[PDB]
């Protein structure tokens, strides 16, 4: 997703191409609510 | 249509609510935050090292101290001065008089569309030469470290230490370009566009974050100390956010009315 | 054996907007989780659809307009519909739109009366498509698209400017007044004079808000203007 | 026919950290087996988790501390918690940590009493999070996190410094005392004076060890400092 | 490992009539529909097959 | 179709290679009719 | 394994890319035991 | 010569690994070549006459 045109092939592994968050153990929704 | 604006929440309408009509088709989605920010842009222009350097001292520096200025560039959209983070952007409207002139930088587009409060994204860097047929290299070290300053003697030829190290160093052929991407490596979870805290527990300067950047970059000529030339050289730095995200709304700059 | 290939004329070129990635250098990094921060923004339209205060000249700028007591047939206030016009300059809709080239959808305007609870009156709001000369009287205003708004319990009243254009999409700046940039005028008329009981302040004030519509849309990003730093 | 392709802007570049291999030259070599060597190391944490001796000043350095006989309210000894501090310099935890940039987890400290078997006494160990000024008396020390250790049959006693930080990961060097580098102090208090029978040597000595915890972790390698060769 | 390859003698050449495309720069654009315009021309023979007036000399 | 020789492989996605018209909600036929 | 990003394709054979030992005919375990 | 980083992290006693080499010029626009021979040999020292 994003400004990325390729849709078929990825050479390097995901964990080397991107950063990841280590684990721990449609239409736009609105901001601001009234009740 | 009757409504109350004091409640803060107002529901968006269409033409058909009060008149005869119909709604328009979607169109395109060019406003997506991820798609908007993935474009390279100029950040700063720096000189090229030809010997071992001396990192600039902290800001309370008095006169007479010896160091090298304008050789290092920070990687951060926020304002900076003298290769160190700042809070207020600077500008020399009268280039005259004594004193060293302080380097400055800023990300005009990023702060023109900085509508939020917190930000996070990877970052891809590129460098380009501003001199005809130049040979150079680029070095980098992560946030929260320092640049080693010394040299070694090989065959009676001094060789600066920044040649070697387990943190990336890259070389380019005649007239070539250097490109690579970096991860988000700061200790903080997100980068604060605007801040109002203090880092040190006392004698701190409010609103000055400590580690809001990706790292630091510099360029050098792969030759020994014995070949210090006579003319200065410059390069240009390009950055491009990748897979960006935002977290909390804010306001935009104030466009002054003539 | 080696695969034989011939590079094209476009090689070693550096293109800023190219839609592709590059080679990593320092991979295998893992970052802290960010589940704890609420209110992630996914599209800037979420912010474009929030009303904000406009500006006018008091001759040196204020967001409101003071209702006079004199009687005259000219419109109380009238401004063009062009996102580059000063009135929309500081509002979010205009500020964001100045970074793009085209737009669609319906603009939205809102008002709020902040006078004494004891007052009573009526106002007329009209929107005039482009013409040789702009409207200058109630008789002319009545014919265009318009609505009647009366002071009562509720304080605010919303108005929608329909998207009536000779072509899909429209320019967001007016270098020259072609039909694709300017789209008429908006004007407010005081239908009846205000009634107040004795010993009350005169000349109440009215307030304006501007925001994007439901079916608003932008397109084709463009580089921004850095003059604000000076 | 030739496959047409266009090389990117990044070509002929030499990147030291690139995650990929290169072309072989002298392959097909077979080497002796190494099944006979025991104790293969798989991760340097295995070595980081081994206690070692710290250092102090006797004014010119020794690992132990001599318990005096005078009476005073100041802490017997106190040092900051910062991996770049001299006390941790030669210990394995500090030496290895100086080659990286961030860390997590809990540090561990251990003591051992090497006095005569006939002695008896008690000691107080405390850990103070950061403050404007460091603790200077038992009354202040009692409030922070602390524990009581008494001389008995067994000789050693372990203490764990909890990881209490405003952010995940912390810097391993202190260029300036931001809250992300320094993390308070550790101090030892003599609760009661030592009791010895007649005809025994005075001023026993106590010994220190420092090691990594169970959930210790490092990250983000960095280049090392070669000054040791001089 | 890197795939070894050898470019042919014809490299970096610019050929106007080459039957292939190039790299995009500003993609993801969407345009208005054109269903409303009638009389699309598909081949110029459609126009070549329409009679027209010739010319001669009146001198 | 057109002056395009490739018939096997496409790298970039269609929406990035070409422009598209957003939705709304053989022998040659002759031009000009008589009735 | 290691500082190697590729995870899909290998060109040269294993015995030419690496050296091998000729035959003859998880959590970290601790070092040093007491009994 | 010496390997400063390797001996700064030399926490063990025995070591084994393959090794990848690279060379780089320190002069502008130089033409050169590189040669190698395995452990436990010697470099031949003589020349031949061609034309
Ligand atoms: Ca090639």
């Amino acid at each position: 997703r994003g400004n990325n045109g390729n849709m078929t092939f990825n050479y390097y592994a995901n964990t080397y191409q991107n950063s990841v968050d280590f684990s721990t153990s449609g239409i736009l929704n609105p901001l601001g609510y009234l009740k | 249509s009757t409504d109350n604006a004091e409640t803060g929440v107002i529901e968006a309408g269409n033409t058909d609510t009060d008149f005869s009509g119909e709604l328009a088709a979607p169109g395109s989605n060019h406003t997506n935050v991820k798609f908007l920010f993935d474009r390279s842009r100029l950040l700063n222009v720096i000189k090229v090292l030809e010997k071992d350097a001396v990192f600039p001292r902290p800001f309370p520096t008095q006169e007479g101290a010896q160091q090298d200025d304008g050789y290092f560039c920070l990687l951060t959209p926020r304002p900076t001065v003298a290769s160190r983070p700042a809070t207020r952007f600077g500008l020399y409207a009268n280039p005259s008089g004594s004193g060293v002139l302080a380097n400055t930088s800023l990300d005009f587009n990023f702060y023109s569309l900085a509508c939020f409060t917190y930000f996070r994204s990877d970052l891809e860097v590129t460098v380009v030469s501003l001199e005809p047929d130049l040979e150079f290299a680029v070095g980098w070290f992560p946030s929260g470290s320092e640049y080693q300053a010394s040299s070694f003697v090989y065959d009676q030829l001094h060789v600066p230490f920044h040649f070697t190290g387990r943190t990336p160093r890259a070389f380019a052929s005649k007239g070539g370009k250097v490109s690579f991407v970096l991860p988000w490596n700061s200790v903080s979870s997100v980068l604060p566009v605007r801040w109002g805290g203090a880092s040190k527990l006392s004698s701190a300067t409010r609103g000055l974050p400590a580690h809001a950047d990706w790292g630091t970059i510099y360029a050098f000529v792969p030759r020994p100390n014995e070949k210090k030339s006579t003319a200065v050289k410059h390069v240009a730095v390009y950055i491009r956010y990748k897979n960006a995200r935002a977290w909390c709304p804010s306001m935009l700059p104030f466009r002054s009315y003539k | 054996g080696p695969i034989p290939t011939a590079p094209r004329e476009n090689s070693l070129m550096f293109l800023s907007t190219l839609p592709d990635d590059t080679v990593p250098a320092y991979g295998n990094v893992r970052t802290p989780p960010v589940n704890y921060l609420p209110g992630e923004i996914t599209d800037l339209l979420q912010l474009a659809r929030i009303p904000t205060l406009m500006a006018f000249e008091r001759v040196t700028y204020v967001p409101y307009v003071a209702v006079p007591t004199q009687f005259d047939d000219r419109p109380l206030i009238s401004f063009p519909i062009t996102l580059s016009d000063p009135v929309y300059q500081n509002t979010l809709v205009g500020a964001i739109s100045s970074n793009f080239a085209n737009y669609r959808g319906c603009i939205q305007i809102t008002l709020t009366f902040c006078g004494p609870m004891m007052a009573r009156g009526k106002f007329l709001l009209s929107y005039s498509p482009p013409n040789g000369t702009q409207p200058q009287t109630l008789s002319e205003a009545m014919q265009c698209t318009y609505s009647i708004w009366d002071i009562g319990l509720n304080s605010s009243w919303t108005f929608v400017v329909p998207y009536i254009s000779p072509s899909d999409y429209r320019e967001t700046r007016a270098i020259t007044n072609s039909v694709y940039s300017a789209d008429g005028w908006f004007s407010l008329h005081k239908l009846t004079k205000i009634t107040l009981p004795p010993d009350c302040p005169q000349s109440p004030c009215i307030l304006f808000f501007a925001s994007a519509g439901e079916d608003y849309t932008l397109r084709l990003p463009v580089d921004c203007n850095p003059s604000y730093v000076f």
